[PDB]
């Protein structure tokens, strides 16, 4: 089992759209201890997007469904859902905590697995009660926290990873802070940082970063209203 | 990819 | 666990697309011993249809970029995925010899059951060796001509199952036995004793038994040449 | 469905 091998694996898997099996090179992969490359990176995050993924869009269909008198059904199924969403997060956070993030060596990638470790918390944020919903909702906001602070020390306004953050981050206030005025502040904030920045984006990226402005603006938009 | 790979809260 | 309860969760499963969980519910149902409803019935066959239609597309996915130095990826990936293929299909034959076609007390079912046998088999064929591809080769025959045999004893040459079986079965031979003539000469007939019965057709399912003969009709014109 | 349960070998 080469990494090389691994690589492939989940390459082909990614071709046949058994993300599990993506997402379970991707782990091996993880758990040689060494810094991922970008690529390396991109795949595991793009595998287990896909994986969870399908929990969250499934989830919202039973939650959808439960809002229509032996309805104990549409709860211990909902639960299942849960349950297995909550083992794919704490896969991916167990792998943040103890490889991606020690193991990063780079402001470009600490960022990203803490965005990620951001988004994951998010995510069981969405299934959470209680003690647990607010100890979810509080590591969430830590990580995007972390990450923020050193996007703005180490990269350009106009950084996809650092547009992306303040996507993801603004959402994170916006449907589970439930606190919209500060989801738009957080992404004036973003945009404007950018749109002042212009001679910085490289038009060797140009369409991404100005991809996520656009998402950015799309929000915002949405939100005033 | 990139993009795909920060799976963006989204449009 | 009710019967009534599976059959909700298999309902919310499908809706959920969550096929292994609808397949795990119907063949908790089946277990129970006692003959499946007509739409009890139809759940498992299309809760399974689709469970190991992935596999199958996967497969062929994966066996298409192989025939673009280091694949033996490739191949310990196939027969992974393979493997996969193979259990899946093993349960449904454990579920139709054990179950299914013994519990069956009618002709409607009796075919429906022997049919699916056939289609199961001729799935293992695809990615069968050797003396397994021969036996499972000619396990898949051996059911199709059981299910024939009695769907022209008695039912409709309209009748959509005795249809999706002559359709099936007309493929069995072109793709696996690679003999177009027979599969040819065995969809010809089967049109052509459903058009002779057109007075039979009724209007309550007119629009079915007229799809599937539009499909044989199809691949008759393709197969000509 | 009953067409959906019988998976044709297609069109």
């Amino acid at each position: 089992m080469d990494k090389s091998e691994l690589v492939q694996k989940a390459k082909l898997a990614e071709q046949a759209e058994r993300y599990d099996d993506m997402a379970a090179a991707m782990k091996a992969v993880t758990e040689q201890g060494h810094e991922l490359s970008n690529e390396e990176r991109n795949l595991l995050s793009v595998a287990y997007k896909n994986v969870v993924g399908a929990r969250r869009s499934s989830w919202r269909v039973i939650s959808s469904i439960e809002q229509k008198k032996k309805q104990q059904m549409g709860k211990e199924y909902r639960e299942k859902i849960e349950a297995e969403l909550q083992d794919i997060c704490n896969d991916v956070l167990e792998l943040l905590d103890k490889y991606l993030i020690p193991n990063a060596t780079q402001p470009e990638s600490k960022v990203f697995y803490l965005k990620m470790k951001g988004d994951y918390f998010r995510y069981l944020s969405e299934v959470a009660s209680g003690d647990n919903k607010q100890t979810t909702v509080s590591n969430s906001q830590q990580a995007y926290q972390e990450a923020f602070e050193i996007s703005k020390k180490e990269m350009q306004p106009t950084h996809p990873i650092r547009l992306g953050l303040a996507l993801n981050f603004s959402v994170f206030y916006y449907e589970i802070l439930n606190s919209p005025e500060k989801a738009c502040s957080l992404a004036k904030t973003a945009f404007d940082e950018a749109i002042a920045e212009l001679d910085t984006l490289n038009e060797e990226s140009y369409k991404d970063s100005t991809l996520i402005m656009q998402l950015l603006r799309d929000n915002l938009t949405l939100w005033t209203s | 990819g990139l993009l795909d790979a920060l799976d963006l809260a989204s449009k």
